[PDB]
């Protein structure tokens, strides 16, 4: 199908040790399913407050890509204004993968306060920013569990 | 300081294109040029480098972007 | 004034309530029933008028049987109108159809409101009976067929008012800044989507405040994304807010009598490439009048020069006559009258079921005067399917009739090219709306009817009682047999050639049966014809077509609008090579607020209940989910914590989930952005298409209030087994106010996971507890499914200030309905027939082919060329990115394969993939390298997936990426591996 094509073709420049992009780790759930991408987000950004964490998600690709947006969701939920209490995240509309999950790691610095889905964490990023920063370096923390054993991660 | 280099931009749709740019200018400078040449326009699009939003303030040489640099394209609102 | 939305259900949407009770009370006449005339009899009356009356004492004659389907060999020598009034009534029982006997006196027109004349009636006397419609207020509309030409024509009176021009709904959208010239800004990448001389009214413009009163003003579309009203500087000045809604205004169109549109007609083109042909058969219809005059009622022979040449020069007589019709220095176009002169006698079915349904929607607009009517005049043709004469010649002798049914096709084809089309191999993919008039112009073609074709049709549904209106191969004797299986024994009642020649089956196509339809189904047959509703299995049949290399013919409509789809194998492009979240949280339609509570009606009754009827029965599922987890445990938590014990506890939780979904939840949102909040920049929180919220008293006596809680009991009662006194046709207000005036509703107050896992009890507990997860039926009225959609959708409808909407809009918009009407139906089965007459003739220039659209409510006819396949390169080697494929024979190894396409290709295979299943990887470790890379197809699939390929399967289909001998990925066609 043009959709297992298209989400190979991605996989492949996403994957070889060559093209891949060194802030995210992604394998396919079983080895199997092209349609399931389990997928570790990493900030490598020094000056972030989400530098050195290691946040695992799913992205499902539906049957009807890429004329259905994919679904977007962190395991375990993080906090941020523009995630939801689910863990997933809104994916909007001919887009790829590389500019989604560039999308992703954009917002968890600069979220979209004006569209926030976490009222919490919305009203957290702006009216007490020291607690927000408290319950990031907190989830930055609890985030290395979900660590392979043998990754190494540098700057670049 | 002020030397010379080329950098390609990646669209949304995996398209590269390459641009001859300096150090010295500006990201709206540089977001200009590239909204004349793929027909978007300035609202829906913004620049990302290694994981950094540019700011339009800011130079190329604010953010570290030596030559041979690749930038990324995404919307400005995006989140849920 | 009653309408039964039961049986019009799919056709209510297209015509609405009004229109549809006007229809119930006008009465139509047809003249003449021959293939034209049942054909709109059949669609008028299956469109609901109050009375269907025919008239045509014609003896019925073997010929007539080239495209009426509700003759037989047993009805040759009795009238046409007795023998099909019979079986016209039995389509609708709330339509009578009756006879005229005999129309001597004119003044019998008067009982009527519409009368349609058909090609049995004679130019002279379609203008005696137009005289007396006009003159009298009564609706004209004519029409008539001579082979693969055809005409419509259309007088509605001197006085008609076009209320609705469209029947779509009004365009809207939001406004970002009116300009003092008029210049209207929308918001950020929207598009008005308005046309010039559109109308609109506004809606919460903060400034100008007479604006707002509903005036209309005239739209000037400057851009995609602004229009122009004019000068707004006497209503003030634009601050911020605004919502355009367009508004359609009547517009009082005048017509004109038949007499005069024959000197000077109104053409409205039904294929732009062939416009200036419309004056042209405008002259060579009236020609084969006056040629009928001179020749005692005779029609052009067949295929004859002496008779063709003589129309030529009525045409030429006609011209002089009425030089506005071709206008100044046009000449006659003599090949083209003499094709009209050629196929003066043909009945083709496509031609015959195009007009058929262009009629009825013309008769329908007559009596409801829901669209905007035909203009006057419109004329079509479709000389494309005329064969190759190489192939299959054309002269008095190929042409000349056999005595059979099929004369009158013959009379256009020829003799040989009608034993290809018997000896067709098709398969018809569905019997649906569409299956069941594919068989019907299939059976009239006598399409498969020879001794080396046949038809193979299948459906895995049942016929239904609803579904008569929209199916009419099928009667209410047959409501609970199979679809296919009935429609096979319809068919072969209106032409007996095709007894034993259709293979009906009842099994559904897809991955699921690939056994069934092997490769030895799919190879025998000569194309494809999809029938089906779903884009899931069009798309299945479509990759199916495009493995085999065999055209198939794609169709669909959509209310009055349609299209037809012709697929070429190595010429076209396939059917796959064509063609929400936010919202959710802030709506500013009532389309997010549904999909807001059609969520909301998931979790509450469906996975509330799977989750607990898992957790009661896996014992390892606390550590499973391990792998959401606080919103799936708090789901379990809630289900086992407020366990309902009558029907009164269920009224209380649906009170309390009111107070929380439309109260509480809108105050803390509320509290944390209030209707002043301002974002960074200092602008307003709560502006464009965000909506500052309100919170919700309830209110028994809210109609929308009262049943969000009757539905919300009735459905979580059903989850727990819970049963009740009430009944479930009609809730009593006062038995549920008097158990929510007794209630205490907590008021607001603003505001590990090793915990949550703690406080479940344990499945020992409940033993045997079993909750009945709610499955979604949109068909359904009496399971309070769409009542509680609707309810609680209209309910954050009062929340965001969106207006309400009924059970019927919700209905529509939650189960995704698409309307069928019976005249777009028929109206685009017949172009896929005439595109069939292509199919057999092997036509590859790909001009000769064309994709229809049409739109009935304009009316709109419109046919464009066929996309090429798009084309490929990889290594300096052209080929098709659709069609192509590599052959591989034999059940090769894994290392094996990727050195074929070193040498032979000189591709580097980087990935292989089998379906859904990734096989191969060159990125992989040595370790899975090395265990894949000696094994053979068979067993590689066996490894990955843990399931063994079935005996039945001979192919195996496999997506790969490769680099070109320069190192860089290229697009590869796909692999087939032959087992
Ligand atoms: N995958 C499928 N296999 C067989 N029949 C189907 C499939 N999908 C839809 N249909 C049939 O297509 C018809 C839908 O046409 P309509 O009644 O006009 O919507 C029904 O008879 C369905 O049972």
């Amino acid at each position: 199908s043009t959709a297992s094509s298209l989400l190979l073709r991605q996989y492949r420049e996403l994957t070889d040790p060559k093209k891949a992009i060194p802030s995210f780790h992604i394998e396919l759930e079983d080895d199997s399913n092209i349609f399931t991408w389990n997928i570790g987000v990493m900030v490598l950004n020094e000056d972030s407050i989400y530098h050195g964490g290691f946040f695992k998600a799913q992205m499902r690709f539906p049957e009807d890509f890429p004329f259905s947006p994919p679904q977007f969701r962190f395991t375990p939920a993080i906090y941020h204004p523009n995630v939801y209490r689910d863990g997933r995240l809104c994916i909007s509309i001919v887009q790829t993968v590389e500019s989604v999950l560039i999308s992703i790691v954009s917002l968890l610095e600069d979220p979209n306060i004006n569209s926030p889905k976490n009222v919490d964490a919305a009203v957290d990023y702006r009216k007490n920013p020291e607690q927000y920063k408290q319950r990031v370096k907190m989830e930055v923390e609890r985030s290395k569990q979900d660590i392979p054993k043998g990754f190494i991660m540098p700057t670049s | 300081h002020h030397h010379h280099m080329q950098i390609f931009v990646r669209t949304l749709t995996g398209r590269t294109i390459t641009l001859e740019v300096e150090s010295s200018d500006t990201i709206d400078n540089v977001r200009a040029r590239i909204q004349d040449r793929e027909g978007i326009p300035p609202d829906q699009q913004r620049l990302i480098f290694a994981g950094r939003q540019l700011e339009d303030g800011r130079t190329l040489a604010d953010y570290n972007i030596q030559r041979e640099s690749t930038l990324h394209l995404v919307l400005r609102l995006r989140g849920g | 004034g009653e309408i039964d939305e039961s049986l019009y259900s799919r056709q209510l949407y297209v015509l609405g309530k009004e229109a549809m009770l006007k229809m119930q009370t006008s009465n139509v006449l047809i003249l003449g029933l021959k293939g034209l005339g049942v054909e709109i009899a059949k669609n008028v009356v299956l469109a609901g008028v109050k009375s269907m009356t025919v008239f045509d004492p014609e003896p019925v004659q073997l010929a007539d049987l080239s495209t009426q389907f509700f003759l037989t060999e047993k009805d040759i020598g009795q009238k046409r109108g007795d023998v099909t009034r019979a079986k016209l009534a039995e389509l609708n029982a709330y339509v009578p159809v009756n006879v005229l006997d005999s129309l001597d006196d004119v003044t019998q027109l008067s009982q009527f409101q519409v009368v349609v004349a058909t090609d049995t009636v004679s130019l002279e006397d379609k203008v005696k009976i137009n005289e007396f419609c006009h003159s009298s207020g009564i609706r004209f509309i004519s029409s008539e067929t001579r082979g693969l030409f055809g005409n419509t024509f259309v007088d509605l009176g001197d006085e008609f008012t076009v209320l609705d021009p469209t029947g779509e709904e009004p365009r809207t959208g939001m406004v970002s800044d009116i300009e003092p010239d008029g210049t209207v800004t929308m918001l950020d990448d929207n598009r008005h989507g308005l046309e010039d001389g559109n109308f609109v009214r506004f809606s919460e413009v903060e400034g100008l405040d007479k604006l707002n009163d509903g005036t209309l003003f005239k739209v000037e579309v400057l851009g995609p994304f602004a229009f122009r009203i004019g000068s707004v500087k006497e209503y003030g000045e634009y601050k911020k807010g605004g919502i355009f809604t367009e508004v359609k205004v009547p517009r009082k169109i005048s017509f004109k009598s038949l007499k005069q549109q024959l000197s000077n007609p109104e053409f409205v083109f039904s294929d732009f490439a062939k416009f200036d042909r419309a004056a042209q058969l405008h002259l060579g219809f009236q020609a084969l009048h006056q040629f009928a005059v001179r020749h005692n009622g005779e029609l052009p022979r067949t295929m004859n020069d002496e008779d063709a040449n003589e129309l030529i020069k009525l045409v030429t007589d006609l011209s002089v006559q009425q030089p506005e019709v071709l206008g100044e220095g046009v000449d006659v176009n003599e090949d083209l009258i003499k094709e009209l002169s050629y196929q003066a006698r043909g009945d083709i079915p496509g031609v015959v079921a195009f007009f058929g349904g262009l009629v009825a929607q013309e008769v329908l607009k007559a009596c409801s005067g829901k669209f905007t009517p035909l203009k006057q005049f419109m004329y079509f043709d479709s000389l494309e399917s005329l064969p190759d004469p190489k192939n299959f010649p054309r002269n008095e002798k190929t042409t000349q009739p056999v005595n059979s049914r099929y004369d009158n096709q013959i009379a256009v084809f020829g003799l040989d090219f009608q034993k290809k089309i018997a000896n067709s191999k098709v398969f018809l993919v569905g019997s649906g709306a569409i299956g069941c008039e594919m068989l019907k112009n299939w059976a009239l073609l006598g399409l498969g009817s020879g001794s080396d074709g046949y038809i193979v049709v299948t459906d895995n549904d049942s016929i239904e009682k609803s579904n008569l209106n929209r199916q009419f191969l099928f009667r209410p004797k047959d409501v609970g047999k199979n679809k296919s299986e009935v429609a096979a024994e319809a068919v072969c009642a209106m032409n007996p050639d095709l007894k034993g020649k259709i293979n009906a089956k009842i099994d559904k196509v897809g991955p699921e049966t690939e056994e069934i339809f092997n490769d030895s189904f799919w190879e025998s047959l000569d194309f494809v014809t999809n029938a089906l509703d779903n884009v899931d299995a069009r798309t299945y049949v479509d990759r199916r077509c495009v493995f085999y290399r065999k055209p198939l013919l794609e169709s669909g409509t959509l209310g009055t609008k349609g299209n037809t789809q012709v697929i070429i194998p190595r010429l076209t492009e396939s059917y796959s090579s064509s063609r929400l979240c936010t919202l959710r949280s802030f709506p500013n339609k009532i389309d997010h607020t549904i999909a807001w509570a059609k969520s909301l009606f998931q979790g509450y009754f469906t996975d509330s209940a799977e989750n607990v009827n898992m957790y009661l029965t896996q014992p390892n599922f606390v550590e499973q989910t391990l792998k959401d987890v606080k919103g799936v445990l708090e789901s379990i938590s809630d289900s086992l914590s407020s366990k309902p014990h009558n029907f009164e506890d269920c009224i209380k939780w649906a009170r309390l989930e009111f107070e929380k979904k439309f109260n509480h939840d809108i105050k803390q949102l509320l509290f944390n952005f209030p209707k002043d909040a301002k974002t960074s920049n200092g602008e307003p929180f709560w502006s464009g298409a965000k909506r500052a919220p309100t919170p919700l008293e309830f209110d028994i006596y809210n109609n929308d209030h009262f049943h969000f809680v009757v539905a919300g009991a009735s459905l979580r009662a059903y989850n727990y087994g819970i049963k009740s006194d009430d009944s479930n046709s009609k809730p009593n207000v006062d038995e549920y106010k008097s158990v929510i005036d007794h209630m205490i509703i907590p008021e607001f107050t603003p505001n590990e996971i090793d915990q949550l896992v703690s406080s479940l009890p344990d499945p020992s507990t409940l033993a045997g507890f079993k909750l009945e997860p709610v499955d979604f039926e949109k068909d359904d009225d009496t399971n309070h499914h769409i009542e509680f959609i609707t309810a609680c959708s209209n309910c954050r409808a009062q929340n965001y200030f969106i207006e309400t909407a009924d059970r019927q809009k919700t209905k529509f918009i939650a189960g995704r309905i698409i309307p069928a009407i019976a005249t777009t139906t028929s109206l685009v089965t017949g172009l896929v027939n005439l595109e069939l007459y292509k199919l057999i003739d092997n036509k590859t220039d790909i001009e000769q082919y064309k994709n229809g659209f049409v739109n009935l409510a304009l009316p709109f006819f419109g046919f464009s060329e066929p996309i090429a396949s798009p084309k490929g390169e990889y290594n300096n080697k052209k080929y098709d990115k659709i069609w192509d494929r590599f052959d591989i024979k034999g059940d090769i190894k894994l290392s094996d394969l990727i050195e074929h396409f070193e040498k032979d290709e000189g591709l580097e295979i980087t990935m292989l993939s089998y379906g859904v299943s990734l096989l191969y990887a060159s990125f992989f470790p040595p370790k899975k390298l090395k265990e894949r890379l000696n094994l053979p197809i068979t067993q590689l699939v066996k490894l990955v997936t843990k399931k063994d390929i079935p005996a039945h399967v001979s192919t195996m289909i496999l997506e790969i990426c490769a680099d070109d001998k320069e190192g860089e990925d290229v697009e590869v066609p796909f692999i087939t591996i032959h087992l």
